[PDB]
Parts: C-alpha cells; sequence; structure tokens
C-alpha cells in the first residue's frame, strides 16, 4: 500500500453494501 | 619455559588478568578521569620483570 | 527471606546450621546460572546470599 | 509449475508500504482502521435463503471464524486460513517448488492470492447452495479480495501480529463477550431473557425467590452459557500465562563487545502453534464442508473419527471417539510442530544464520558449533510444544471453562504473541 | 521400534528442568494485561448487538 | 568443574560424590593460566553424565 485507496476502497465497498442493504429495503417495511 | 613452579606460573597468572582494557560502563560514571588502561603490557614491548 | 540476625540470635545451633546448607546450596544453584547464563535477578540475588550467609555465620561465631 | 501462470496472474493487487518509516501510533492507527472494518465486517448478508442449520461446520467451523450463516466475515476465515495453510504447505513440501528472486516471489504472492480468493469463491458457492442464487458470489469476492487486502496491508504495512491471528483474537474476545453480557433468550419453560451472562445472574437474582435454586441455575446451567464455565475458562488463561513464561534462556557474549548479556531465550510455544492448532482444526473442518458431498454420493458414519465427543460426561457412550480425539489432537500438534519448523523459521540453521547475522556468538564453545549448543532443544520445544497444547485444548473440551475450547486457547495465544509485538516498540 | 517412545520421553523430561518457569508476575502481567486485550476485541460485540440486529429489523421491515 | 586451588584429587572426589550423590571413577586436575583449578571428573558408567549435567542445570 503504497497508498491508502485500498482501504478507502474497502469502505466503499463496505458502503455500497451497508447504503445497498437498506436501500432495496426502502419501499419495503 | 614448559618448566615453571607454582609460584612463577601464580605470578604469570596475575599479570595476564590484569591485562585487559576498561569496562566501557566505568567511563559513564559521574567523576571519570580514565578514558583507557595505561598499564597494559604487551609481551614484545615490556617484558614483565624476571 | 529477607535474613535478618536479630531473628537468627534467639535460634538453636541446629537450625542455624540447616538454614547455612540451604543458603550454601542456595549459593551453588546461582554461580551456575551464572556460568551457564541466566537472568539480571539471580545475579542480582548472588550478593544477597552471600550477605545473609555472611550474617548467619557472624551469629554462629 | 510456477513460470507459466504467474507472470499472467497479477490482476488487481496492492500498493506496498511507503516512505514514511518510522513511526510509533500511526502504526496503531493502521491497526484500529481494520479493527473498525471487523465492527463492521461481522454483519448480516443481503439474502433471505434462511436454511435451517446456521453452517455445518459451525462450532469448530465458529471457532476459527465465527459469522456461521451470518456477515462478511461469513461462518469463518477458514477461507484465509486453510488457503493460506495449505500454500505454505505446498511451498515448504516439495510437491511445487523455492523463489528468492523479488520478482517470482512477487508472482508466488499473486498466485497465493489467486488460489486464496479462487477457495473463497468455492466456499461462498458452496455455502448458500434455489433460484435466487445471484450476487451472492459477488458479494463474497468482494468481501474475500477485502480480507486479502486487509492482511497484507497489516504484513507489509503495519503489521505486527499479522492481519489474520490478531483478527481471530479479537473474534475471540467478542465471543467470549457475547457470553459475558447477554441480553436475549428465547422464553424456554421458564426464565425469558437470562442466557449465561453475569448481568444474567445478577437479574435473575432480582426476580426469583428462593435463591438456593437462584445458585443452581447460576451454577450449573447446562443449555445456556454457565458461570461455572466461566470460572473454567478464566481459569485456563490463567494456567496458559503460566505456560507461556517456560523458557529456555541461553546468554551471549556479543561478538566485538565485553561483555553485554542480552540473553536469547526460547519460549515453549514454539510460534504458538498458530499452524499446529490450526493444522488440527482446519484438515476437521475441511470434511465437514465436503460432507455436503456426501448427502448425495455425512454427519453420521464419518463423524466418529472427525470430531471431538462433546460430552461433559467423561464416559459418555463411545470410548472410541475419545481415544482416537485425543491421540490426533496430541499427534496432531506434534508432527506438526516437527515438520512446521523447517519453514517458518527458528529452526536450528535458521537461530544460527540470524546470530551470525547479527553477531552473537555463545560462550562455551566456536560460532558453529552453536547448533550442536542448542540443536538439543528445539524439535522437542516444538514436538511436545505441539504435544501439550493440543492435549491441553483436550482439557479445554473435556472440561466446559472455555467460552469455546482449542480454539480459544489459541486465539489468547494469539493475544500474548500480540502483547509482545505492541510492547516491541514500547 | 520401542525405543524412540522411551527417547521423546526422556527428551521432555530434560528441557522441562531447563526451563525457568516462574512464580505469578509475568502470570499477573500477562493475566490482567491480556484479559484487557481481550476486553478491547470483546466489546466490538456488544456494539453489533448494539446495531446490527435493530438495522436488521431496518432491512427486513422495509 | 572449577575448583579451588588448594583442593586434592581426594577432596574433589569427596565433594562431588556429596554435593550430587554420583559416584566417580576418576578425577584429573589442572590449573590453568588464570589461575584456577579445573577438575575432570570421570564417572562411573552407571550414571550418565548428561544425566547429571541435566540435573545441576548445564546443558
Ligand atoms: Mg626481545
Amino acid at each position: 500500500v503504497g497508498p491508502v485507496p485500498v482501504l478507502v476502497m474497502s469502505l466503499l465497498f463496505i458502503a455500497s453494501v451497508f447504503m445497498l442493504h437498506i436501500w432495496g429495503k426502502y419501499t419495503r417495511s | 619455559s614448559s618448566h615453571k613452579t607454582f609460584r612463577i606460573k601464580r605470578f604469570l597468572a596475575k599479570k595476564q588478568k590484569q591485562n585487559r582494557p576498561i569496562p566501557q560502563w566505568i567511563w559513564m560514571k559521574t567523576g571519570n578521569k580514565i578514558r583507557y588502561n595505561s598499564k597494559r603490557r604487551h609481551w614484545r614491548r615490556t617484558k614483565l620483570g624476571l | 527471606a529477607k535474613i535478618k540476625a536479630r531473628d537468627l540470635r534467639g535460634k538453636k545451633k541446629e537450625e542455624l546450621l540447616k538454614q547455612l546448607d540451604d543458603l550454601k546450596v542456595e549459593l551453588s544453584q546461582l554461580r551456575v546460572a551464572k556460568v551457564t547464563g541466566g537472568a539480571a535477578s539471580k545475579l542480582s540475588k548472588i550478593r544477597v546470599v552471600r550477605k545473609s550467609i555472611a550474617r548467619v555465620l557472624t551469629v554462629i561465631n | 509449475f510456477l513460470e507459466v501462470i504467474k507472470p499472467f496472474c497479477v490482476i488487481l493487487p496492492e500498493i506496498q508500504k511507503p516512505e514514511r518509516k518510522i513511526q510509533f501510533k500511526e502504526k496503531v492507527l493502521w491497526t484500529a482502521i481494520t479493527l473498525f472494518i471487523f465492527l463492521v465486517c461481522c454483519q448480516i448478508p443481503l439474502f433471505g435463503i434462511m436454511s435451517s442449520d446456521s453452517a455445518d461446520p459451525f462450532y469448530w467451523m465458529r471457532v476459527i471464524l465465527a459469522s456461521n450463516r451470518g456477515t462478511l466475515m461469513e461462518l469463518g476465515i477458514s477461507p484465509i486460513v486453510t488457503s493460506g495453510l495449505i500454500m505454505q504447505l505446498l511451498a515448504g513440501a516439495k510437491i511445487i517448488e523455492v523463489g528468492d528472486t523479488p520478482k517470482d516471489r512477487a508472482l508466488f504472492n499473486g498466485a497465493q492470492k489467486l488460489f486464496g480468493m479462487i477457495i473463497t469463491i468455492g466456499q461462498s458457492i458452496v455455502y448458500v447452495m434455489s433460484g435466487i442464487c445471484l450476487l451472492i458470489t459477488i458479494q463474497l469476492f468482494v468481501a474475500g479480495l477485502i480480507v486479502l487486502l486487509l492482511d497484507e496491508l497489516l504484513q507489509k504495512g503495519y503489521g505486527l501480529g499479522s492481519g489474520i491471528s490478531l483478527f481471530i483474537a479479537t473474534n475471540i474476545c467478542e465471543t467470549i463477550v457475547w457470553k459475558a453480557f447477554s441480553p436475549t433468550t428465547v422464553n424456554t419453560g421458564r426464565g425469558m431473557e437470562f442466557e449465561g451472562a453475569i448481568i444474567a445472574l445478577f437479574h435473575l437474582l432480582a426476580t426469583r425467590t428462593d435463591k438456593v435454586r437462584a445458585l443452581r441455575e447460576a451454577f450449573y446451567r447446562q443449555n445456556l452459557p454457565n458461570l461455572m464455565n466461566l470460572i473454567a475458562t478464566i481459569f485456563v488463561f490463567a494456567v496458559v500465562i503460566y505456560f507461556q513464561g517456560f523458557r529456555v534462556d541461553l546468554p551471549i557474549k556479543s561478538a566485538r563487545y565485553r561483555g553485554q548479556y542480552n540473553t536469547y531465550p526460547i519460549k515453549l510455544f514454539y510460534t504458538s502453534n498458530i499452524p499446529i492448532i490450526l493444522q488440527s482444526a482446519l484438515v476437521s473442518n475441511l470434511y465437514v464442508i465436503s460432507q455436503m458431498l456426501s448427502a448425495r454420493f455425512p454427519v453420521g458414519g464419518l463423524c466418529h473419527y472427525l470430531s471431538p465427543p462433546e460430552s461433559f460426561g467423561s464416559v459418555l457412550e463411545d470410548p472410541v471417539h475419545a481415544v482416537v480425539y485425543i491421540v490426533f489432537m496430541l499427534g496432531s500438534c506434534a508432527f506438526f510442530s516437527k515438520t512446521w519448523i523447517e519453514v517458518s523459521g527458528s529452526s536450528a540453521k535458521d537461530v544460527a544464520k540470524q546470530l551470525k547475522e547479527q553477531q552473537m556468538v555463545m560462550r562455551g564453545h566456536r560460532e558453529t558449533s552453536m547448533v550442536h549448543e542448542l540443536n538439543r532443544y528445539i524439535p522437542t520445544a516444538a514436538a511436545f510444544g505441539g504435544l501439550c497444547i493440543g492435549a491441553l485444548s483436550v482439557l479445554a473440551d473435556f472440561l466446559g471453562a472455555i467460552g469455546s475450547g482449542t480454539g480459544i486457547l489459541l486465539a489468547v495465544t494469539i493475544i500474548y504473541q500480540y502483547f509482545e509485538i505492541f510492547v516491541k516498540e514500547q | 521400534f520401542v525405543e524412540p517412545s522411551r527417547q521423546f520421553v526422556k527428551d521432555s523430561i530434560r528441557l522441562v528442568k531447563r526451563c525457568t518457569k516462574p512464580d505469578r508476575k509475568e502470570f499477573q502481567k500477562i493475566a490482567m494485561a491480556t484479559a484487557i486485550g481481550f476486553a478491547i476485541m470483546g466489546f466490538i460485540g456488544f456494539f453489533v448487538k448494539l446495531i446490527h440486529i435493530p438495522i436488521n429489523n431496518i432491512i427486513v421491515g422495509g | 568443574f572449577i575448583v579451588d586451588v588448594k583442593a586434592n584429587k581426594h577432596q574433589i572426589k569427596q565433594a562431588v560424590k556429596k554435593l550430587y550423590d554420583i559416584d566417580v571413577a576418576k578425577v584429573n586436575t589442572l590449573i590453568r593460566p588464570d589461575g584456577e583449578k579445573k577438575a575432570y571428573v570421570r564417572l562411573a558408567p552407571d550414571y550418565d553424565a548428561l544425566d547429571v549435567a541435566n540435573k545441576i542445570g548445564i546443558i
């Protein structure tokens, strides 16, 4: 990791999971 | 010589153990003035007596 | 323990000699630890054992 | 075997560490961010196939990683662990060939990544197996690649314990900690909302009268965690740190300096057997993976030489399973010591060339007799160092004081090495 | 075929005595300090407790 | 062993017999140029020197 984006990349992936998890659950209840 | 007495051998034994340098913690003390062992005998230069 | 001389003086001849032998075996083992290469704690314990031996032999005398 | 697949398979590597070399505490920042991730990484999946048993290797498998039918962890770190172990096997065992140029060795790490991610994909497919099969595979690799990057950015990066072993350690802290405070209980015949916590065994005193039968449920609780279990769990921790301090001292005249004695030690842990216990664990995890292929073409007859016998009754209904399980545990850790030391350092030539390489010579004899000075300890302190861990984990199973057995012994062993790593930089 | 058993069993009882194996101060230090280090990794489960089941309620309910 | 310089082979044999409870075939002594006396204490062959060396600590 010359760069720290790989970590940031992992964070982005969790957010994609994090947000996309409740994003479909928005229309449901 | 290879033929010794116990007295001469014990005499040489003392001079062989006096012949070491100073430990390097001894000059980290408070009032040091000693930089090196200045009583180092070399066997070619100074011939120890006898 | 901290072998003090005052609580050596009331004790008997036999318990002084047994404590002496205990300390002599203890000093032998610390010299073994000095020559094999041991902890720093044993190397500072050797002076405690030497002065406790001097104390016990003193009280005996 | 190495010269062909490794040059092509270079897809999406990791970035090597920068020129910000010496630091104290931003090291710990790169740790803690990964620990934020494994706050987060143990979280719920997105697919609604709600299968009944959580995982099939859930207990042993759970000991390695405990998100069984759970989160982006994923019923285990068993992908990374098993894939690391057999990789280091087939590097050390010369079924597959040594690369010491910085390249073939670089693509060797690349192929390491390759087989690791492919095995993650294999575990993902094999746990999820209806018609809802989409996008599970995409999730798993994304979350396989993440654990890959976090581990290899905690070897050449911060890395002190590993990425791996401290993940196992903290997740084991959590698996004790859910047993430490336990909010929910599905209500049995009596007594909702109290499952093996000390709060549970403090709320239990607030509800019920007849405090004798409040003591009895507190100390001999079977189906939920127990507080006698917690006493035994604490007790094991105390004994294992009693045995970590077992070390052999060897004083050393340094070369060319008068009498500094920085005595090289040899602790009995012999790397705390993070190979050798996981050697004992992951073979009995890979079949309980592949009993799923035994349903077609099993959890019964194959289990009698597969697992512990799970019973607090020491004279439970099969001594064959008990004897073979304990003998396999002891022999497996001992044998994997005596095979392990030859690869990850600290074998006889390893120690000798490190000490000559750092100018440290034993006083008793000549420099390359140091081998014969210390070749009479390391294999036995491998083998016994293997053996009386596994039998020790026998005592983690034979008596139920572990928030868990073998795995708890060894994740706290991770912690114990971990303390050394942190202390190192003081 | 029987004697390497004798060799290893005597070989163990060699290196048990050569080790230090002291009292409790070491034991004390790694004991308390590493249960503390455990619970550093530990309460994290109480925070996936506090979070990921109620947001799973958010997940399934919507 | 390293021995006091005032010792006989008889005294070294009695001391090794008493301190470590082991019988001795012979004792050979030399005095070092350091000044110490060194004793090579041969054991009666029903004893292993490696076992008594592991007993007293030296390995
Ligand atoms: Mg001349």
